[PDB]
């Protein structure tokens, strides 16, 4: 069984339809799962560790096309690491990502 | 040209280099052997030729071209021939811009109302989709220009599209999603098919060998080649072995990868040779078919675009004959979307138009000098807040007019490639202006400009609602003609319009848990769901109004009973009992009356559109066949008809049936029944050996009306091994063993 | 009963009709229901009161008499949802399945 | 209220020399049409688990056993002895099994009865992950498992999975258990462990039996 | 290992589960498969269930029996799956270890 650190709401009702009173509490998990990077992790996943967000910089810049504001942000956040190979102008290769995955996983 | 000769003169690198692009939109030439380069270019409903920009997102300007209406409204035409003419115009524009293959149409199924790219997909229904998709391809390719039937897999949401896993069971995948693609691949024969960014049942489309070879190449017989969506490939060699011929955009590492795999004996070079052959066959085709000196009349395509549009708008409601408007009095046009038109989408399907209409100018035009057209802005497309000055000006204008036409809809920033809508509502300050303008002028007509369904809590205070969708660069004249009756509305919804977002079938599983989405609703997508559940929609699939009336008459079938190998002819008569001419859309559904498997109540299985002058009557003809009646059966890995009665249903909508008739279809497949240790006592009555023991039995079991119900229910459903527990030792594992011999020989 | 499921969720017909007619000549109508599971109530507008008595056991006589006259105050609350029509419930698309196979596809969305 | 009811039922079992009372049932109400909904508690796993547990407490306070009944997803009657419940792990844990978990743990019913259906392609009476992995190991159920009447599909496979008592009596299953030991297919210590579970509950109900028990039919009608 | 024609304590070796599975496979840990002497099988399905993977010489009726034992629910298909794996393991081994072009000296073996 698993708890996710966040806010939960306590609800006192006369039925499942009729809430009369509520209150919020904070439950905090005691479980830390180590994040494991791989070839299809997103550019957004890099921001879970301080090593990952280090490399996160300029890597989003390396996208050469970096109103259309909403979808250009959606693109850059959701590309997998291997997807950068297709949009880095030859500047990010499988060997680079291979070296990147060693560093991230240590 | 003797292609196997050409391939044998190629070095190993030259072969492997054809397997990816040269850049973002062109293929690799080989000058030593005279293999040319050809150009791909986006545009499911208009050309997006980019002069000098490596942009797969429609972020940089392009060469200006005709912006025809977007799939959602053209599909509402229910006009197989109208979209085929459009494909011809597009093919003439590709010929003039030296565009080899036009990337489109897209034909993915509309699983959720919120999917970002629904504006450039055709329908929620696999039949209607395949028709419009097939006739799209035919028109394009008649001019000698190729197509790329788009997003082959279940690319039904944009969220995390390059990592998301579409989890679809085998029946659902065949009957719903792959069937929207199947008909088009088979009838239209598009030169290429593009794969999607997602995985299907845990394998990226771009290397799902069972999908690209097993289903697309081997079963369906696609003769052309597969190209990846831009950046979709995960491993080039895995993708080549699986049936993907061209990686786009250009990725040079994959070429070094293909080379080293042949040399290491891990990719057989004849797999690569077969691949060069498929590509070269399409490339030489477009060369041989290029018509040099191509031109086209931008003046006339704007005509063609005005015509498609007026057939691609659904009149949703019309009380008290408020529409079509009278050319007299004063007409108050209200709303910024009437000055800042919404007519297409965003992303790689965005066109830079060649002309663009002024909606107020066109309304003024049609009104004539016997009518005054005024304009007040009313709301603010760049805000969510009411404007007290505009609202007083709009109210004041509407107070002076006899009728008021208010333009509302969804601003450009709501619908795009790369993200899905967050809710199904119209902007707030628009909903408010409808209500107040209504409170001082009840004679209120509302036009909606939007790419997908919305909620309409204000619907009681609009006397009329014209769904105009994304009508393209000529939506001005189009809406003017409809509103004044110079054209008769003749469109019908090709997706369901739910009352609230939470009513729809994907709601419990959209967009999923991370990189995983389970299509749990199964076969109950769109109207198939609202019918089964009896959940009333805001407007049903296939709903549309007209300024005339139609009577239906004389359903008839040539044969009253066919084998599943045979074909059937349906005939119905449509007559215009009104006093304006118009075109009417007829939908034909099939109802399996009894089936041993779960099926929807109705499935749309044919359609036609028909133009009638007042008093005119005609006769429309449909053809049914095996696929009109069959469900998919994973055990035999084929389609199956179950001997019984099916009902033929002719309606003006999916809700409104007017005529029915039953036919008897009889299967030609005889399956041997095989008994086992948990067959029921009722399973015995399928063979004459089995019912022999059945009578001798059910007495070997030792134990008044009151409990009559359950003693039959017990005795019929007990398994054969279960008799061991209730036979007083008289039926043993050895006996059942002997019984299973007799039953199986 | 054990050994089979209901085929629909309706009360018997000749009962619904009697509720409607008696209502037309006597608006002051109280209805008591005896049933083990939920039912549809197209007649509910013409009953001023509805006591769901379920299967009250061998002493249901005194209990209902007490509730009706107020000598006991009612204090029961539904422990299952009462849908408007059968097709509303989450199991409708996958029940009882295809032969010897039923897929609990609604997932965690059971009942309320 | 239900705990007092179970006490009355326990007083009726003592006077009739009834060792173990087969009940309560606590299956989850998935569909309104299910035949046996009238003898189940709720659609909600919490409310269900509560009433079921206090049922068990009241009955067992009088020294009478219980058989918390139809352990699996016996949520429809149609074709129950051959039907396959296809339930994903989250749904199965959060919903169906949780109606059982609270009652097994707090009330400690002496027996649990398995159901006629399969859960994920394996008959309840032989789903080792269900009878041993979850009931015995995870939840720590100390008593024994008894089959619904006629539910067993193979006696030897069911013993290996954690089903101690086949009901009703089927003598072939005994000769099969014997031959599994002798052929080296079933360890005799698996069987020894089974006899220890069974005899523990049986001597319990004997030693806790109250001779001469009676009860007031007048007051139970009040109750 | 090849089984014999006889019975041991009233059970044909080619179907003596305790002998082929109990002692040979489990206790002694034999990793390969069991083949019958020629014509020794009495019932193929009994023999498969007991630990005999390969019937020699070819007897095609035994194949129709194994299929029907699976389909009639009297033989678990994973028993057959396990058996194919033992067989396929030895067959692929001897393929892979075959030395193509092998010859030999009849002169020296006469010395040997």
């Amino acid at each position: 069984w698993m708890v996710e650190t966040g806010a939960f709401e306590i609800l006192i009702g006369r039925s499942s339809q009729d809430i009369v009173l509520a209150e919020t509490v904070m439950v905090r998990s005691t479980v830390s799962r180590k994040i494991v990077y791989h070839r299809n992790s997103t550019v957004a996943d890099l921001m879970l560790t301080e090593k990952g967000a280090a490399f996160a910089q300029k890597l989003r810049g390396m996208i050469p096309f970096g109103e259309y504001a909403e979808m250009l942000e959606a693109f850059k956040e959701s590309v997998p690491l291997r997807g950068l190979i297709s949009f880095s102008a030859g500047r990010f290769t499988e060997e680079d990502l291979s070296k990147l995955l060693e560093y991230l996983n240590g | 040209r003797d292609l196997k000769a050409l391939i044998s003169q190629m070095t190993l690198e030259e072969k492997a280099s054809l397997c990816t692009g040269r850049d973002t939109w062109h293929t690799q030439p080989i000058e030593r052997l005279g293999i040319p380069s050809v150009m791909m270019t986006d545009g499911p409903h208009g050309l997006r030729k980019q002069k000098a920009a490596s942009d797969h997102l429609g972020l940089f300007d392009s060469v200006p071209s005709t912006c025809f209406p977007s799939a959602v409204g053209v599909a509402s035409s229910w006009n197989r021939d109208l979209i085929e003419r459009m494909g011809q115009a597009l093919g003439k524009e590709c010929q003039a811009e030296n565009v080899a293959v036009l990337l489109g149409p897209g034909a993915n199924i509309k699983r959720s109302p919120l999917c970002g790219r629904n504006f450039e997909y055709f329908s929620e229904d696999p039949y209607l989709s395949s028709e419009m998709a097939a006739h799209h391809i035919m028109g394009v390719q008649s001019q000698g220009v190729g197509t790329s039937l788009k997003h082959f897999a279940a690319n039904n949401q944009e969220y995390r599209r390059m990592t998301s896993d579409s989890v679809v069971n085998e029946r659902t995948l065949r009957e719903i999603y792959l069937t929207s693609f199947e008909g088009a691949v088979k009838k239209a024969r598009p030169w290429t098919v593009m794969c999607s960014y997602n995985k299907v049942n845990g394998e990226y489309a771009a290397e799902n060998e069972r999908l690209l070879t097993g289903i697309l190449k081997q079963e369906w017989g696609h003769e052309g080649f597969v190209v990846s969506d831009w950046g979709a490939v995960n491993d080039r060699v895995k993708s080549l072995a699986a049936g993907l011929e061209l990686e786009m955009p250009h990725e040079g590492a994959g070429t070094k990868q293909i080379i080293e795999a042949v040399e290491s004996g891990q990719l057989a070079e004849e797999k690569l040779d077969l691949a060069v052959e498929r590509l070269l066959t399409v490339i030489f085709r477009s060369v041989d078919q290029h018509k040099e000196g191509a031109v086209y009349d931008p003046e006339a395509h704007h005509k063609l675009a005005r015509e498609i549009a007026a057939e691609s708008m659904v009149l949703l409601k019309n009380e008290d004959r408020i529409l079509p408007l009278k050319r007299e009095g004063t007409i108050a046009v209200i709303g910024e979307l009437a000055k800042v038109p919404r007519y297409q989408g965003s992303g790689s399907s965005q066109i830079k138009p060649t002309r663009l209409d002024d909606i107020v100018f066109e309304l003024a035009a049609s009104a004539g000098e016997h009518a005054r057209v005024t304009y007040t802005q009313g709301y603010d497309l760049k805000s969510d807040d009411i404007n007290a000055v505009l609202t007083e000006e709009a109210l004041q204008a509407a107070k002076e007019a006899s009728v008021a036409v208010l333009f509302a809809g969804l601003p450009k920033r709501y619908e795009s490639e790369g993200f899905d809508r967050k809710h199904m509502r119209m902007p707030d300050n628009q909903i408010a202006l409808i209500e107040a303008v209504a409170a001082v002028q009840p004679n209120l007509v509302v036009v909606l400009c939007n790419g997908a369904p919305i909620e309409m809590p204000w619907l009681p205070q609009a006397k009329a609602v014209l769904e105009a969708y994304l009508g393209g660069q000529a939506l001005g004249g189009a809406i003017a003609d409809l509103l004044f009756g110079d054209a008769n509305p003749s469109g019908k919804l090709a997706e369901t319009f739910p009352v609230q977002l939470s009513d729809n079938p994907s709601f419990l599983n959209f967009p999923g848990e991370g990189d995983r989405v389970e299509y749990r609703e199964g076969l109950f997508v769109g109207y198939r769901y609202y019918d089964k559940k009896q959940l009333r929609p805001l407007f049903p699939f296939g709903h549309g109004l007209s300024y005339t009336t139609f009577a239906y008459s004389n359903l008839s079938v040539d044969k009253k009973e066919i084998l599943d190998t045979e074909t059937l002819k349906v005939c119905v008569n449509v007559k215009n009992t009104g006093e304006r001419a118009g075109k009417e859309i007829v939908q034909l559904y099939v109802r399996d009356v009894e089936s041993s498997v779960i099926r929807p109540l109705k499935e749309l299985k044919g359609f036609d559109k028909v133009f009638l002058a007042p008093g005119e009557e005609k006769t429309l003809t449909f053809e049914l066949g095996k696929r009109s009646f069959a469900y998919y059966d994973p055990s035999i890995k084929d389609w199956m008809v179950e001997t019984g009665a099916f009902e033929i249903l002719i309606g003006r909508s999916s809700q409104d049936i007017v005529l029915a008739e039953t036919v008897m279809v009889r299967s030609t497949v005889s399956r041997k029944i095989v008994y086992h240790r948990n067959s029921t006592v009722a399973d015995l009555m399928l063979t004459e050996k089995g019912a022999a023991f059945a009578q001798k039995l059910r007495g070997m079991i030792p134990f008044g009306e009151e409990y009559a119900e359950m003693l039959e229910a017990f005795k019929e459903s007990v398994p054969l091994r279960g008799l061991i527990s209730f036979s007083a030792g008289r039926f043993t594992e050895e006996d059942l063993s002997k019984l299973l011999e007799y039953l199986n020989g």
